[PDB]
């Protein structure tokens, strides 16, 4: 039920999914996600942190369907995870809007926007369903807890 | 390149909107260009939310998103073309509607709204500018830039939702959580505009004035009507205005049946507000209504 506990499950999930990444640590994803949340808070883009148990569950739902087992660098994993996070902020976040800067780690902005549109095309239906269908929320929550 | 821009429709923080023509099929569409070049503001964030929701909201009374193109440092949302919004329509016709156009417009709004609520989406920005009107009499609910999916329990939603004049008393009093009731209050406010002279019923200067104008007309909710009212975060004592004040002169185009539906939409206690689905079953919409 703890944010730290569920961020650790997500990190361990990503290390197991992305088998080519020999020097990725399960704390590296957690550091990338917390860094963004803190940065937006201190620049007064939000009153409270976005990273809550429910929102970590929502983020895992996107990650597990979007993040290829064949990701070839820690850099590439960070870019896809922050794309899924940007969409999480944009769909579930209590503020009207969120800036791109903290979520962009690529020099090619075209590649970031195409991946946004690609993920929405894949996940838009499940993004609504995890909200509309409590049974599906529980399934995803259970699955994330069983990643440790 | 795929679309010839014909003319501007409008522009704000939302973005620039054009009437356009598909160069291939020669079909008339509406284009919203969203700039991606300002990394230090959040305009794209809100556009992607609208895209995620509208992909899952296909109904004749919700604005159809046909496509999303990414070319240059811009996003292009391709919508169906609509002749105008209800704001321009009110100016076009002296704020004066035939009672059956009042009835047709509310009906289509409630069908679109009822579709959203059943799909677990709150609109949260109902206002005449976000109702698109076709010359054939069609109405579409538009602008899901402030909309959100609901169902996952949360501490709170934003209270910075709905423009002041269409915001319900629970949200004015700073309620952490609200249901689909939030949109049904806005629908009531718009119904009142349709049924008089196209002018907002509660044009407050600020939150305090907004609550005074609501309570001055509908009467101040009692502890009996709304027991949790005093426990709301930004609750403060208001004068006790009487619930005896007539609505006849406020909505002169409505008979008793219309006025009854208006009072079921403008319940201060959100829990008592009629749902879109119940509203569509109201006698105001029966074939047997005078
Ligand atoms: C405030 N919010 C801004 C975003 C807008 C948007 C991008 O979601 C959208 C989507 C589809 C649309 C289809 N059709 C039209 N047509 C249209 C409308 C008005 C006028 N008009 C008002 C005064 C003077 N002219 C003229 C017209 F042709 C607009 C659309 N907008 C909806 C409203």
């Amino acid at each position: 039920a703890s944010t730290s506990e569920l961020l650790r499950c997500l990190g361990e999930f990503l290390c197991r999914r992305c088998y080519r990444l020999k020097h990725l640590s399960p704390t590296d994803p957690v550091l990338w996600l917390r860094s963004v949340d803190r940065s937006l808070l201190l620049q007064g883009w939000q009153d409270q942190g976005f990273i809550t148990p429910a929102n970590v569950v929502f983020l895992y739902m996107l990650c597990r369907d979007v993040i290829s087992s064949e990701v070839g660098s820690d850099h590439e994993l960070q870019a896809v995870l922050l794309t899924c996070l940007y969409l999480s902020y944009s769909y579930m976040g209590n503020e009207i809007s969120y800036p791109l800067k903290p979520f962009l780690v690529e020099s090619c902005k075209e590649a970031f926007w195409d991946r946004c549109l690609s993920v929405i095309n894949l996940m838009s239906s499940k993004m609504l369903q995890i909200n509309a269908d409590p049974h599906y929320f529980t399934q995803v929550f259970s699955d994330l807890k069983n990643e440790s | 390149q795929k679309y010839e821009k014909l003319e501007k429709i409008g522009e704000g923080t939302y973005g620039t909107v054009f009437k356009a023509k598909n160069r291939e099929t020669h079909e008339i569409v509406a284009l919203k260009r969203v700039r991606l070049d300002d990394d230090d503001e959040g305009v794209p964030s809100s556009a992607l939310r609208e895209i995620c929701l509208l992909k899952e909201l296909k109904h004749k009374n919700i604005v159809r998103l046909h496509d999303v193109l990414h070319s240059d440092k811009k996003l292009t949302l391709v919508f169906e073309f609509c002749d105008q919004d209800l704001k321009k329509y009110f100016d076009s016709c002296n704020g004066d509607l035939d009672p059956e156009i009042v009835k047709s417009f509310l009906f289509q709004l409630l069908k679109g709204l009822g579709f959203c609520h059943s799909r677990n989406v709150l609109h949260r920005d109902l206002k005449p500018q976000n109702l698109l009107i076709n010359r054939n009499g069609e109405l579409k609910l538009a602008d899901f830039g402030l909309a959100r999916a609901f169902g996952i329990p949360v501490r709170c939603y934003s209270a910075e939702v709905v423009t002041l004049w269409y915001r319900p008393p629970d949200v004015l009093f700073g309620a952490k959580l609200y249901s689909t009731s939030i949109d049904m209050w806005s629908a009531g406010c718009i119904f009142a505009e349709l049924a008089n002279a196209g002018r907002p019923l509660f044009p407050g200067n600020d939150v305090d004035d907004q609550l005074k104008r609501i309570f001055r007309l509908l009467g101040t909710p009692t502890e009996e009507q709304w027991p949790s009212m005093t426990k709301l975060p930004d609750y403060k004592p208001y004068p006790m205005y009487p619930a005896t004040t007539s609505l006849v002169n406020v909505v002169p185009k409505l008979n008793a049946t219309g006025r009854d539906l208006l009072q079921n939409l403008l319940k201060c206690n959100p829990v008592q507000r009629i749902s879109a689905e119940e509203a569509l079953q109201h006698p105001y919409f029966s074939d047997f209504c005078p």
